[PDB]
């Protein structure tokens, strides 16, 4: 319901390719982070500070604001977590697919079949890693 | 209790009894060892007089658990003894009926039904999703 | 029981023409999906999503991969009794 | 005494036969059916034309520079996908 209202928000200052992802119940700490695709770095502090508001009145918790440095500029609701990055900067990170892709972090975890899998890890890279034993 | 002495408060009567979930298995046939303070060697003055289940230590008529502990030379035997006398009564209802709402019958086969359905389908892990990839490889070998 | 044809044949000679990857200007009636419509192998769907723009339902899974390039492919829309 | 682990390791060959198969074949066409027709129904906050394009770049950047297995391990993540009722996408 809260998640939805921000989506009603930043969709009306022009805010692009924005995405949410239900991350809760899998291995992240927030339960729902969303991504912003905005172009300029005031564009970038606007969403900023324009969601923050939203959170003044209604979830009235709007504890702090930073100065400067948005280049890639990220405002949280506590759980519910914000990314705001430029048009660039995500043809390099997820964006998605890390948490579009990641297992929903059950129980029974381990020491799967090798767990070096990682169709989030080997879409970006390759990261050796050894499975130990008491080998 | 052990760290208790000389007499017993009619408190740790309770801390006894909030205790009796975390020993299930103790019943009126469990040794009497398994009793607080009940050491190693009161358990061989209590053997030489043919007790062994907390069943029997309710029954001694503070006569045998005197002169066990002012003439046999066990200690602590009136800090035992006031144990099998306070959780005889809630395990001699474990001698007739177990749990109440543990069982939660109609849940506790439910449970158990699936677990079969549930750990059987890692072990079918192992074979649906080769088999399943065996007909997605020969699903190709012939389209060439 | 179903649509009348030459009625899609308004809007489904459209639909096509005004697309991604294709000009409006750059589409014939009969276009071929690969050849003339520059399409690929999974947009097969994609324009599928124009089909189910037209009509509304759900089609079976063969259904939609059954069609052929896609102005020869409403043809198959005359053999569609689910027009709705 | 411990080498138990080495007789269980050993034990644990198991060729049960399990190559991902990478999908050189129509099979990515059925997905990418079953994926825009099962998130259309699910994506109210994020966009929609945003999404397609995600499948689409990565039925292509998986499909151009990675090996045999991860495709077939992608593949298989497509189907664990819509199996997980979504990729959590809301």
């Amino acid at each position: 319901e809260d998640v939805k209202e921000i989506a009603n928000i930043l969709s009306s200052l022009k805010v692009r390719d924005l995405c949410c992802v239900d991350v809760s119940e899998k291995t992240s700490n927030f339960d729902y982070m969303m991504f912003g695709t905005c172009e300029g770095a005031r564009h970038i502090h606007l969403a900023a500070w324009a969601v923050q508001d939203a959170d003044k009145v209604h979830r009235i918790s709007k504890i702090k604001r930073q100065q400067t440095d948005e280049l890639w500029e990220v405002v949280p609701v506590g759980r519910i977590v914000v990314n705001l990055m430029v048009e660039s900067f995500r043809e390099e990170m997820t964006l998605e697919r890390k948490w579009a892709v990641t297992r929903s972090m059950d129980p029974l975890a381990a020491a799967n079949a090798p767990i070096s899998e990682g169709r989030q890890v080997k879409a970006h890279g390759l990261w050796t890693l050894t499975l130990n034993l008491q080998d | 209790g052990i760290a208790t002495s000389g007499r017993v408060t009619n408190e740790d009567r309770r801390w006894w009894l909030v205790h009796l979930e975390c020993a299930p298995d103790v019943t009126p046939g469990t040794f009497v060892s398994w009793l607080d303070c009940c050491g190693t060697h009161t358990t061989k003055k209590l053997i030489e007089r043919n007790i062994w289940t907390i069943e029997q230590v309710a029954e001694l008529d503070s006569d045998r658990v005197d002169e066990l502990k002012y003439k046999e030379g066990c200690l602590k035997m009136d800090v035992v003894w006031e144990h099998a006398r306070t959780i005889i009564t809630p395990l001699k209802q474990r001698e007739v009926s177990g749990g109440v709402e543990s069982q939660l019958q109609s849940r506790i086969l439910e449970l158990r039904k699936k677990r079969e359905l549930e750990r059987q389908r890692e072990l079918l892990a192992r074979e649906r999703a080769t088999v399943s990839d065996k007909r997605e490889e020969t699903l190709r070998r012939l389209r060439e | 029981y179903l649509l009348d044809k030459s009625d899609v044949l308004t809007r489904v000679l459209e639909v096509v023409k005004n697309f991604e990857k294709v000009d409006a200007s750059k589409v014939t009636p009969e276009s071929h999906f690969v050849k003339d419509l520059g399409l690929n192998s999974l947009d097969v769907v994609e324009v599928v999503f124009a089909i189910e723009q037209e009509f509304i339902l759900d089609i079976p899974d063969h259904d939609a991969e059954k069609i052929q390039s896609i102005p020869d492919a409403v043809e198959y829309i005359a053999q569609n009794p689910m027009a709705k | 005494n411990r080498r138990r682990m080495e007789l269980e390791q050993q034990r644990i060959e198991s060729s049960q036969h399990l190559p991902p198969i990478e999908p050189t074949a129509e099979q990515a066409c059925h997905l990418y059916r079953r994926l825009l027709k099962e998130g259309y129904k699910t994506l109210v906050v994020t966009d929609k034309d945003f999404y397609r394009r995600k499948v689409r770049y990565e039925l292509e950047v998986t499909s151009r520079q990675t090996s045999s297995r991860v495709r077939g391990i992608m593949f298989e993540k497509g189907h664990w996908m819509l199996e997980n009722k979504l990729g959590g996408i809301i």
